C-alpha cells in the first residue's frame, strides 16, 4: 500500500525511480509543449504580462489560449523560467533517475547474481533525496524569483553573475534541489560500486559480467568524481548570493568564467552519465533480438571505460567563446575529437552483432535500431561543434539544441523506451501489446525527427538559444518543429496509455524467459516477476 | 545600403558571408558536412541492409562470431584518419580567427541589460544602441504601428523587427576592425553571423575579436548569452560603408 516507499529492496527502489522519472518526464515534456506553442509563430501570443494580474490558477488557464500581439505584452521572464525548469528537470530529475536509479537498481544486482545492494537502507534514502530534490525544483517555480515575478530564469547551468544577482529566493531553492539530486546520485553510486565489487555470485568473474552491469559500474565512478565538483560550484553561487563572498563578482576580484570551468567539469561527465546505461541496454537488446552474442565483448567494456575517462578532460568545449586562449581552444578541440573513436567502436560492434544474425523486429529492437541511427546523427553533430572555429558560429544557437536533443531525446530516451519494452514483462508479470509498442515507436520516430532536425536549419540561419521570440524569417522551421513536438507529445500520451493498459490488463506473462535463449542473463533465469528475495 | 547579414525565410544554410573568416567557416563546415553525411548514410545503409538480409524469415540460423580482426583494425584506424584530416584543415582556420591582427579601426563594445554601448577610442565617439521597439524607443518589445513607422524612418522595414537598432555600429569596407568586448552587469555575447564572429561580453574581462568586411551593407546579430528578461531584445546592427561615408559619419559626431 504505502510501504512501497519504505522498502529497501533493490527491485522496489528501481520501480519507484522508474515511475517517478516517468512522471517528472511528463511534467518536463508538458513544459516543452507550451514552449513550442510560443515558438510555433513569431510574435508573442501566449506568454503575456497581462496574465500576471489574474489568479495563479486563472492566469495559468489564460496563458494556454493565444492572444493578439496588440493585447500581449511579452513576458520574457516566463520563457526563461520554463526553459530553465525543462532543463533542470531533465538533467537532474528524469533521465538519470530512470536509467541509473531505475534500471540500474532493478537489474544490476540481478545481472551479477547479488541478492540486494550492499546498503539497502542507503538505497531507500537515495530515492527520498531524489524526491526531495524534485519537490524543491518544482517549488522554485512558485517562489519569488527574478524581475519581481516567480521562478528563476537563469538557464539550467546557472551562470553568474546572472544567477547570483537574480532577485528572490527561487534560485536558492533551485541550488538546494540540485544538491539533493547530487546526494541521491552519490549514494546510488556508492551502492553500485560496493555491490559490483563485493557481491558478485561465485564464478561471476569481472570478464563474465553483463555489459549493462558494466555500464552502471562505469557510470557510478563518473558520478563520484563529477557530482562533488558540482556541489562546490553551486555552493559558491549560494555564498555569493547570501553570505557575502565574491568568487564570481569582478568588484571583489572574482571571475565569472571560473564558475564555468567548475560547472563544466561536472557538466560534460553529466552527459556520459546519462548515455552509458543506455549503451548497456542497447547491448542486451540487440544481442537478444539479433539472436547472436554481442560482438567484441571486451572492446565494448573498454570503450565504455575510455568514453568515461575522456569525458573528464574535454569540458571547455562548452567555453570556446568565453575567453579561452587559442592554446586551450586547440587542446580541448583535439581531446574532444578522440571520443568519436571508442564511440565508433561501439556503433560498429552493434551493427556487427546484427550481421549474420536472425533478426526479430519486435518493439525493443525498433528502439535499439532507432538509437543507432539517431545517436549517430547527434554524435556527428557533436563532432562539428568540437571544432572551435565552426562553434564560433553555432555556439548558443539552435544547432547546439539540435545536437543535444538528438543524443538525449532520440538517443538516451530511445534507450529508456528499449528498456521499458524489453523488461516490462519481467518486472510486472504482464506483457505489452505488440502492435501498440510499434505504433508508439513510429509516432515518436516521425515526431521527434520533425521536432529537432529543422533546428539544425534554425541554427545555421543564426537563431539564438533561450529566446521567447524571433525574427520573422525563422518562422517556417519553427512551425515545423512545433508540429513535430505536438505529434511527439501525442506519442507520449499514447505510451502512458500503453503502460496503463499493460499493468492493468496486459497478457499474463507465463515464462521465465519470454524472449529467446539469446537473452542469456540471470533475470531470464528467474520468474516474472522475480521472487521478493532472489539469490 | 543592401541588407545582407540576416536570416531569410525557410533558410537551411548559413547567412551570407561578408568576411574572409566567415568564408572559411562556410568551407570548413561544408567539408565536414560532406564527411558526416557520408558516415551517417554509411551507418544507416548498413543497418537497413542487415535488417533486410538477416531478418529472421530470410536467415533462420544465426551465426555466432564475435571477432573479425581485419575489420576491427580498419574501423579504428579509418575514424582516426578521418579526424586527423579534419584537424589539419580546422586548426589553421582556428588560428586565423583567433590571432588578432593590427587594427585599422578599434571599437570597444559593452553589453548591458539590455542594450549595447559602443566606443571608438581613436575618435572619442560613444553611444548606446537599443532595439527599435524596446522601452528606450517607446515600445514594449513587440510589433506595433509605431514600431513599424520607426523601422521605416531608420531605413528598414517591418521584416527587420527584432534585428534593427536605433543606432548602428558603422565601419569602412576592406579595413581591419578590432572589437574589444566586455559586460557591464551580467554576461552577454556579441556576434555577427555574416562576419563569422562571436565573443562573450564578460563583466571584468576585455576580450578581442576581429573582422574585415568585404562588401558594404547592413549586418545583424543578436545577444548570445542568456542575460535576463530582455535577452531576446538587445540586437546588433553593423553598417559597412565606403571609406568616405565612414569619415562623413565620424564628422557628424565631431563636437566643435
Ligand atoms: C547524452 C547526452 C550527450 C552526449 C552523449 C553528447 C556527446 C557529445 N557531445 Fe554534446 N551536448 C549535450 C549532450 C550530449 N552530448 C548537451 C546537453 C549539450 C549542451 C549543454 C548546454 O549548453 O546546455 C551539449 C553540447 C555540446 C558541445 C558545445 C556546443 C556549444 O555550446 O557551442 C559540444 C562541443 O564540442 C559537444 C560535443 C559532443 C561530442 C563530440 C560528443 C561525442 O560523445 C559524440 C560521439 C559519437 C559519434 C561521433 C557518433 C558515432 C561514431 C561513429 C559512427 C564513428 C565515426 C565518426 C567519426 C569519424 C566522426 N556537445
Ligand atoms: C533528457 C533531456 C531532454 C529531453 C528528453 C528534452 C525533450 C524536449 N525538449 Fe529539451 N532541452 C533539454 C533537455 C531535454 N529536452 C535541455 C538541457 C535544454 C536546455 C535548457 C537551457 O537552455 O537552459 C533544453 C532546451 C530545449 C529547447 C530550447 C529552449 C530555448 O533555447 O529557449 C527546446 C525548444 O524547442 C526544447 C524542446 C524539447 C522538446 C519538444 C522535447 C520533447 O517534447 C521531445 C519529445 C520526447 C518525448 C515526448 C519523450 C520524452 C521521454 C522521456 C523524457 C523519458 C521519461 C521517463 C520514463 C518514461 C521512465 N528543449
Ligand atoms: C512511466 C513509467 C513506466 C514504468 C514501467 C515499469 C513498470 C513495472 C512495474 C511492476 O510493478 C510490479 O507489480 C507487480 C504486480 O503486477 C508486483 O507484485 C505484487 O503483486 C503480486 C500479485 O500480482 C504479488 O504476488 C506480489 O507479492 C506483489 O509484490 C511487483 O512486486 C512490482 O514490482
Ligand atoms: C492521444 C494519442 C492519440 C493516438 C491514438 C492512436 C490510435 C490507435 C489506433 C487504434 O486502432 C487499433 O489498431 C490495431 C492495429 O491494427 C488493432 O489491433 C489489431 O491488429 C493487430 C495486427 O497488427 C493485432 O495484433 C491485434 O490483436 C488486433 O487487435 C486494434 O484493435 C485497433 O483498435
Ligand atoms: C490517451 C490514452 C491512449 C490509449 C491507448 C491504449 C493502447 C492499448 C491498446 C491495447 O489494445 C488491445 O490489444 C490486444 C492485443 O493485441 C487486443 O486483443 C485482441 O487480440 C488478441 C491476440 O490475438 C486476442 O486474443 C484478443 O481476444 C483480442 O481482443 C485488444 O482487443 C486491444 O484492445
Ligand atoms: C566498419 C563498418 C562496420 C560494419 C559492420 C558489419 C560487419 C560485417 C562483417 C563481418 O564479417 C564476417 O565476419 C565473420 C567473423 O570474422 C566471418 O566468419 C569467418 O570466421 C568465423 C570465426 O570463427 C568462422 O566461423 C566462419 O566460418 C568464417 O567465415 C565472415 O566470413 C564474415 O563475413
Ligand atoms: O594564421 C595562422 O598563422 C599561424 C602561425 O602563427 C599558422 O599556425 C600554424 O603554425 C603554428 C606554429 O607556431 C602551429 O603551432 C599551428 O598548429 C599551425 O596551425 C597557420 O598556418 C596560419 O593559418
Ligand atoms: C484563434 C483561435 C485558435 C484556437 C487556438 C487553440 C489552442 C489550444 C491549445 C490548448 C492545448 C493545451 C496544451
Ligand atoms: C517484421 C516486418 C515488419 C516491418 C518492419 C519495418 C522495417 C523496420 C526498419 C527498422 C529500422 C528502424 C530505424
Ligand atoms: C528540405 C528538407 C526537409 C527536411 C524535413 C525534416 C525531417
Ligand atoms: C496565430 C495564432 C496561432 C496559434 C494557434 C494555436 C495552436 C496551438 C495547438 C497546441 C497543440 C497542443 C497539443
Ligand atoms: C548528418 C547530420 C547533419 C545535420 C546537419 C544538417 C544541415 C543541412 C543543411 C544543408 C544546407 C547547406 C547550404
Ligand atoms: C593535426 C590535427 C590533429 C587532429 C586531432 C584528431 C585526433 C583524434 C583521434
Ligand atoms: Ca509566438
Ligand atoms: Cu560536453
Ligand atoms: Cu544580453
Ligand atoms: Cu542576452
Ligand atoms: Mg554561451
Ligand atoms: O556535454
Amino acid at each position: 500500500f504505502t510501504r512501497w516507499f519504505m522498502s529497501t529492496n533493490h527491485k522496489d527502489i528501481g520501480v519507484l525511480y522508474l515511475f517517478t522519472g516517468g512522471l517528472v518526464g511528463l511534467i518536463s515534456v508538458a513544459f516543452t509543449v507550451y514552449m513550442r506553442m510560443e515558438l510555433m509563430a513569431p510574435g508573442v501570443q501566449f506568454m503575456c504580462a497581462e496574465h500576471l494580474e489574474s489568479g495563479l490558477v486563472k492566469g495559468f488557464f489564460q496563458s494556454l489560449w493565444p492572444s493578439a500581439v496588440e493585447n500581449c505584452t511579452p513576458n520574457g521572464h516566463l520563457w526563461n523560467v520554463m526553459i530553465t525548469g525543462h532543463g533542470i528537470l531533465m538533467m537532474f530529475f528524469v533521465v538519470i533517475p530512470a536509467l541509473f536509479g531505475g534500471f540500474g537498481n532493478y537489474f544490476m544486482p540481478l545481472h551479477i547474481g547479488a541478492p540486494d545492494m550492499a546498503f539497502p537502507r542507503m538505497n531507500n534514502l537515495s530515492y527520498w533525496l531524489y524526491v526531495a530534490g524534485t519537490s524543491l525544483a518544482v517549488a522554485s517555480l512558485f517562489a519569488p524569483g527574478g524581475n519581481g515575478q516567480l521562478g528563476s530564469g537563469i538557464g539550467w547551468v546557472l551562470y553568474p553573475p546572472l544567477s547570483t544577482s537574480e532577485s528572490g529566493y527561487s534560485t536558492d531553492l533551485a541550488i538546494f534541489a540540485v544538491h539533493l539530486s547530487g546526494a541521491s546520485s552519490i549514494l546510488g553510486a556508492i551502492n553500485m560500486i560496493t555491490t559490483f565489487l563485493n557481491m558478485r555470485a561465485p564464478g561471476m568473474t569481472m570478464h563474465k559480467v553483463p555489459l549493462f552491469a558494466w555500464s552502471i559500474f562505469v557510470t557510478a565512478w563518473l558520478i563520484l568524481l563529477a557530482l562533488p565538483v558540482l556541489a562546490g560550484a553551486i555552493t559558491m553561487l549560494l555564498t555569493d548570493r547570501n553570505f557575502g563572498t565574491t568568487f564570481f563578482q569582478p568588484s571583489g576580484g572574482g571571475d565569472p568564467v571560473l564558475y564555468q570551468h567548475i560547472l563544466w567539469f561536472f557538466g560534460h561527465p553529466e552527459v556520459y552519465i546519462i548515455v552509458l546505461p543506455a549503451f548497456g541496454i542497447v547491448s542486451h537488446v540487440i544481442a537478444t533480438f539479433a539472436k547472436k552474442p554481442i560482438f567484441g565483448y571486451l572492446p565494448m567494456v573498454y570503450a565504455m571505460v575510455a568514453i568515461g575517462v575522456l569525458g573528464f578532460v574535454v569540458w571547455a568545449h562548452h567555453m570556446y567563446t568565453a575567453g579561452l586562449s587559442l592554446t586551450q581552444q586547440s587542446y580541448f578541440m583535439m581531446a574532444t575529437m578522440v571520443i568519436a573513436v571508442p564511440t565508433g567502436i561501439k556503433i560498429f560492434s552493434w551493427i556487427a552483432t546484427m550481421w549474420g544474425g536472425s533478426i526479430e523486429l519486435k518493439t525493443p529492437m525498433l528502439w535499439a535500431l532507432g538509437f543507432l541511427f539517431l545517436f549517430t546523427v547527434g554524435g556527428v553533430t557533436g563532432i562539428v561543434l568540437s571544432q572551435a572555429s565552426v562553434d564560433r558560429y553555432y555556439h548558443d544557437t539552435y544547432y547546439v539544441v539540435a545536437h543535444f536533443h538528438y543524443v538525449m531525446s532520440l538517443g538516451a530516451v530511445f534507450g529508456i523506451f528499449a528498456g521499458i519494452y524489453f523488461w516490462i514483462g519481467k518486472m510486472s508479470g504482464r506483457q505489452y501489446p505488440e502492435w501498440a509498442g510499434k505504433l508508439h515507436f513510429w509516432m515518436m520516430f516521425v515526431g521527434a525527427n520533425l521536432t529537432f532536425f529543422p533546428q539544425h536549419f534554425l541554427g545555421r540561419q543564426g537563431m539564438p538559444r533561450r529566446y521567447i521570440d524571433y525574427p520573422e524569417a525563422f518562422a517556417t522551421w519553427n512551425f515545423v518543429s512545433s508540429l513535430g513536438a505536438f505529434l511527439s507529445f501525442a506519442s507520449f500520451l499514447f505510451f502512458l496509455g500503453v503502460i496503463f493498459y499493460t499493468l492493468t490488463r496486459g497478457a499474463r506473462v507465463t515464462a521465465n524467459n519470454y524472449w529467446n535463449e539469446h537473452a542469456d542473463t540471470l533475470e531470464w533465469t528467474l520468474t516474472s516477476p522475480p521472487p521478493e528475495h532472489t539469490f | 545600403l543592401e541588407i545582407i547579414g540576416r536570416p531569410q525565410p525557410g533558410g537551411t544554410g548559413f547567412q551570407p558571408s561578408a568576411s574572409p573568416v566567415a568564408t572559411q567557416i562556410h568551407w570548413l563546415d561544408g567539408f565536414i558536412l560532406v564527411i558526416i553525411a557520408a558516415i551517417t548514410i554509411f551507418v544507416t545503409l548498413l543497418i537497413l541492409y542487415a535488417v533486410w538480409r538477416f531478418h529472421e524469415k530470410r536467415n533462420k540460423v544465426p551465426a555466432r562470431f564475435t571477432h573479425n580482426s581485419p575489420l576491427e583494425i580498419a574501423w579504428t584506424i579509418v575514424p582516426i584518419v578521418i579526424l586527423v584530416a579534419i584537424g589539419a584543415f580546422s586548426l589553421p582556420v582556428l588560428f586565423n580567427q583567433q590571432e588578432i591582427p593590427e587594427a585599422d579601426v578599434t571599437v570597444k563594445v559593452t553589453g548591458y541589460q539590455w542594450y549595447w554601448g559602443y566606443e571608438y577610442p581613436d575618435e572619442e565617439i560613444s553611444f548606446e544602441s537599443y532595439m527599435i521597439g524596446s522601452p528606450a524607443t517607446g515600445g514594449d518589445n513587440r510589433m506595433s504601428p509605431e514600431v513599424e513607422q520607426q523601422l521605416i524612418e531608420a531605413g528598414y522595414s517591418r521584416d527587420e523587427f527584432l534585428l534593427a537598432t536605433d543606432t548602428a555600429m558603422v565601419v569602412p569596407v576592406n579595413k581591419t576592425v578590432v572589437v574589444q568586448v566586455t559586460g557591464a552587469d551580467v554576461i552577454h555575447s556579441w556576434t555577427v553571423p555574416a562576419f563569422g564572429v562571436k565573443q562573450d561580453a564578460v563583466p571584468g574581462r576585455l576580450a578581442q575579436l576581429w573582422f574585415r568586411a568585404e562588401r558594404e551593407g547592413i549586418f545583424f546579430g543578436q545577444c548570445s548569452e542568456l542575460c535576463g528578461i530582455s535577452h531576446a531584445y538587445m540586437p546588433i546592427t553593423v553598417k559597412v560603408v565606403s571609406e568616405e561615408a565612414y569619415a562623413a559619419w565620424l564628422e557628424q559626431h565631431h563636437h566643435h
